[PDB]
């Protein structure tokens, strides 16, 4: 196998301490036949490293209500982001221009939807564009990473997510690849971001070249895996296509990780086009590598898998992803077991611990023995939300941090049926005692009440 | 913050959403993405309420701009 000859390919250190993408290329997997769409601020479809792979069938301009998603050109190049993410996925190879994409033979599209008023309807139009032509949607955007916002998809966007995974791709389910967030400097927790917290989205985090947690990284239990991205000034960054037919070597942040993940999934879908949206998540859990990723919270869960709140299950391994996909057996239909835990409201005060032994819908059609996502839907009041830290312990003993202290969150609105999600008990037996922990991390006299705690289990039998 | 767009859930189908637009005085912009029975209207809690109270509309809401960060 002859590797890319593109001029900036040697600078794509993260391709071939890397994501093991060359190994998938040598197996014959470069993304041919897979369609990926970038939901962002537009895509320079005439870019010399994108035009050859551009697909108008995966593109639309929601902001200006027209098929052409061309970015709006300004002095500051404000609308360069979508083009940078598209080059990470499907930049053309062996044409002497800039570098290559992870899936350099895939068709790439873009939905221009951030350069304008982003409403619930605008998001739903983009998430549901041509769902039987687009296989993978890559989105890095979400609520403000100020460390004090609790926001997620509204009704239309939420429905569009469900419609995608239920009926998209001929029923196999649209793949939504999402970036966990850039609120590290504000001590943000990406479980307060309903887009990455969703079970319908494949949440991806960032690691620096030296294998450390970047300054912008957000820790939460909803993240699934990690790909490389920017770090400090001694560490290299992501090399991709830039606006005005230029090349860039300084693509940063968690927005540079999600498209890399979408490209690896595009390679995986070529190795097995029958994979469901849940199948793809199972593959990521099983093949992701924690090795050489530095984190102080690596913990082994009930099935013996290393898991971190900064990294999820570890680095994406494209070679291992495509290898396991070829002979992967489609998982059984998803089951959803809803268990109401609280019989009465509980006073939080300084510390609250809720223990409940559950049968996981035993004797019912939603009986679960192999867990996938687990949810704790909490409705609580508190006088300073940022002081709360919430943990959820599975019967197997796996400690999931649902919410970490957010020092900038001075809100008194608490949480209203907010679905904190965790991926750390994947493949565990949900039967047994579940423990919820809510404690005040500050020395101040804080007060509040937990009024509803619904434990929502997903998985198979 | 708020825009002049209303989303309504109409189980009757596009024919029902078309009659709804004419009777109440709205502009049917069409189906929202892939949501078969969710439509967007152009013409304000009173405007929203008028849409919701119709027995053909199961859910209605006025659209409003939200802060969305690129990462
Ligand atoms: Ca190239
Ligand atoms: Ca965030
Ligand atoms: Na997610």
């Amino acid at each position: 196998y002859q590797e890319p000859t593109d001029p900036k390919f040697p600078q794509q250190w993260y391709l071939s301490r890397d994501l093991n993408v060359k190994a998938a290329w040598a197996q014959g997997y470069t993304g041919h036949g897979i369609v990926v769409s970038i939901l962002d601020d537009g895509i320079e479809k005439n870019h010399p490293d994108l035009a050859g792979n551009y697909d108008p069938g995966a593109s639309f301009d929601v902001n200006d209500q027209d098929p052409d998603p061309q970015p709006r050109y300004t002095q500051m190049n404000d609308n360069r982001h979508g083009t940078r993410c598209a080059g990470e996925v499907a930049a053309v190879a062996n044409n002497g221009v800039c570098g290559v994409g992870v899936a350099y033979n895939a068709r790439i599209g873009g939905v221009r939807m951030l350069d304008g008023e982003v409403t619930d309807a605008v998001e739903a139009r983009s998430l549901g564009l041509n769902p039987n032509h687009i296989h993978i949607y890559s989105a890095s955007w979400g609520p403000e990473d100020d460390g004090k916002t609790v926001d997620g998809p509204a009704r239309l966007a939420e429905e569009a997510f469900f419609r995608g995974v239920s009926q998209g791709r001929g029923g196999l389910g649209s793949i939504f690849v999402w970036a966990s967030g850039n609120g590290g400097r504000e001590h943000d927790s990406c479980n307060c971001d309903g887009y990455t917290n969703s079970i319908y989205t494949l949440s991806i985090s960032s690691a620096t070249q030296f294998g450390n947690v970047p300054w912008y990284s957000e820790a939460c239990s909803s993240t699934l895996a990690t790909t490389y991205s920017s770090g400090n000034q001694n560490e290299k960054q992501i090399v991709t296509t830039d606006l005005r037919q230029k090349c860039t070597e300084s693509h940063t942040g968690t927005s540079a990780s999600a498209p890399l993940a979408a490209g690896i999934i595009a390679l995986t879908l070529e190795a097995n086009k029958n994979l469901t949206w849940r199948d793809m998540q199972h593959l990521v859990v099983q093949t992701s590598k924690p090795a050489h990723l530095n984190a102080n919270d690596w913990a082994t869960n009930g099935v013996g898998r290393k898991v971190s709140h900064s990294y999820g299950y570890g680095l994406l391994d494209a070679g291992a992803m495509v290898a396991l996909a070829q002979n992967w057996t489609t998982v059984a239909p998803q089951r959803k077991c809803i268990i109401d835990i609280l019989t009465e409201p509980k006073d939080i005060g300084k510390r609250l611990e809720v223990r409940k032994t559950v049968t996981a819908c035993l004797g019912e059609p939603n009986h679960i023995t192999r867990l996938e996502h687990a949810q704790a839907r909490l409705t609580l009041s508190y006088n300073r939300r940022g002081d709360l830290a919430i943990h959820l312990v599975s019967p197997m003993g796996t400690r999931s941090t649902l919410l970490a202290a957010r020092p900038h969150d001075y809100s008194a609105d608490g949480f209203n049926d907010w679905a904190f999600m965790t991926t750390h008990s994947w493949d565990e037996d949900p039967s047994g005692e579940w423990v919820l922990e809510i404690e005040n991390t500050s020395e101040a006299n804080n007060y509040g009440t937990l009024t509803k705690f619904t434990l929502v289990l997903y998985g198979t039998a | 913050q708020f825009v002049n767009e209303w989303a309504a859930e109409i189980p009757g189908g596009p024919e029902a959403a078309s009659a709804i637009a004419e009777e109440l005085g709205y502009d049917l912009l069409g189906q929202i993405g892939s949501l078969e029975n969710h439509y967007l209207f152009k013409h304000a809690f009173h405007i929203t309420k008028r849409l919701s109270d119709d027995d053909r509309v199961i859910w209605a809401e006025q659209q409003y701009e939200k802060e969305r960060s690129k990462r």
